[PDB]
């Protein structure tokens, strides 16, 4: 009634997403339609959490939740409209980005991510499809379906968080607790995609393949680097892969400065993972940087 | 610091708040909450029970701001308490998703979702603050224990 549907953007378990027009104001929004009529599936559960979090996360680099409508047997979340995701951008441009666009997107990602962490929210679902891209070059962190607030002492979170290709080694080893460090690993993976052909850095088939592919590139952490590693619930011995494997051929768009940031984001031991705040002060983001 | 102990406070809290309900027991809230946690567990919607000290304190934080002094029936009180519970699960629960059936006690489902939206619009800000501010969590933990 209040919104005219224009065309569907995407559809999954999460719900159907339309481009839409406000009938009153004629402004172009994005509608996520969430069906409530199936009373033995918990899709609403996630939608309500996404609403609680985005109502307290206002920042030009986080998708803006305008309004929530309850009508028919559906929830409708009204989002600002974006041109594409980073997934369709990689497809659009032969996965081959300008080093300044690479630098621009990572910056906007870390601002929106450092904002989340400061507001005590973990995203826990970073991937290109959850990065909304406008034509003017603006990037927004979207999809807080799997996000949760932290601070209250817990036994553990879920280990069944973050899609396999973007999940950090501590979580693959079944870590009970994890901090803001979880999103900083995903940020590293996305950064490597931007800096090559938009292709996933660690595309594993299972948990085992995932940990093998990470240690093969970055090297298997030692007891010096990561003492608690061998005490983690789903820890099993991996080959000692060397720490000498070059990053130059994996991210050939990056100068040594870019590559140094990448290595601070992709430390296996979550405690040593550079934060969003610390990352934004990195030389890679100076106007000095070559 | 025991779950049973903290649930017994919440029930004694609700009975004191809801003056109009003369035939409500401080065990009735406790029975309704435990019953749900069991149902989800035995249906395999979770591995461990949701009802721990921290989450009872969270649920209390909602109830004291959502639950009117003027709730007219035990049935309405249960509908409102379980709406607060459904939101606690969805905000703090370790599972991605939780179903509605255990939490629905109204013939009008429209009413349940309209109420979810109501409580999120009132509480979304303190829902984050109890997690962000340890001082606030302890303030609310204290207040709960002082409800017996
Ligand atoms: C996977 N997950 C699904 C839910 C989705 N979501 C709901 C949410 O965040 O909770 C939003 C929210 C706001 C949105 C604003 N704008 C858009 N725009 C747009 C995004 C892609 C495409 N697109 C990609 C490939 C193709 C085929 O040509 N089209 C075309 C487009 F117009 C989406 C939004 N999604 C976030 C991503």
């Amino acid at each position: 009634q209040k919104y005219e549907k224009l065309e569907k953007i995407g559809e999954g378990t999460y719900g159907t997403v339309f481009k839409a027009k406000n009938r009153e104001t004629h402004e172009i929004v994005a509608l996520k339609r969430v069906r409530l009529d199936d009373d033995d599936e918990g899709v609403p559960s996630s939608a309500l959490r996404e609403i609680c979090l985005l109502k307290e996360l206002k920042h030009k680099n986080i998708v803006r939740l305008h309004d929530v409508l309850h009508s028919d047997k559906k929830l409708t979340l009204v989002f600002e409209f974006c041109d594409q995701d980073l997934k369709k951008y990689f497809d659009s441009c032969n996965g081959d980005l300008d080093p300044e666009i690479v630098k621009s997107f990572l910056f906007q990602l870390l601002k929106g991510l450092g904002f989340c962490h400061s507001r005590n929210v973990l995203h826990r679902d970073l991937k290109p499809q959850n990065l909304l891209i406008n034509r003017n070059g603006e990037l927004k962190l979207a999809d807080f379906g799997l996000a949760r607030a932290f601070g209250i002492p817990v036994r553990c979170y879920s280990a069944e968080v973050v899609t396999l290709w973007y999940r950090p080694p501590d979580v693959l080893f079944g870590a009970k607790l994890y901090s803001t460090s979880i999103d900083m690993w995903s940020a590293g993976c996305i950064f490597a995609e931007l800096a090559n052909a938009g292709r996933p850095l660690f595309p594993g088939n299972d948990v085992d393949d995932q940990l093998k592919r990470i240690f093969r590139l970055l090297g298997t952490p030692t007891e010096e680097q990561w003492p608690s590693m061998t005490k983690l619930p789903d820890y099993k011995p991996y080959p000692m892969y060397p720490a000498t494997t070059s990053l130059v051929n994996v991210v050939p768009k990056l100068n040594a400065t870019g590559r140094d940031l990448l290595q601070n984001l992709l430390k296996c031991n979550p405690v040593q993972r550079i934060s969003a705040e610390e990352a934004l002060q990195h030389p890679y983001f100076s106007d000095f940087c070559p | 610091a025991s779950t049973s102990e903290l649930l017994r406070c919440l029930g004694e809290f609700l009975c004191r708040r809801c003056y109009r309900l003369k035939h409500l027991s401080p065990t009735d809230p406790v029975l309704w909450l435990r019953s749900v946690d069991r149902s989800l567990l035995l249906q395999g919607w979770q591995d461990q029970g949701f009802i721990t000290p921290a989450n009872v304190v969270f649920l209390y934080m909602l109830c004291r701001d959502v639950i009117s002094s003027e709730v007219g029936s035990d049935h309405e009180l249960q509908a409102v308490l379980l709406t607060c519970l459904y939101l606690s699960y969805s905000y703090m629960g370790n599972e991605i998703s939780y179903p509605l059936k255990p939490f629905l006690v109204e013939s009008c489902k429209e009413a349940f979702w309209d109420r979810c939206l109501s409580v999120i619009n009132l509480m979304s800000s303190k829902m984050l603050q109890i997690n962000a501010d340890p001082h606030y969590f302890t303030q609310v933990f204290s207040d709960l224990k002082n409800e017996s």
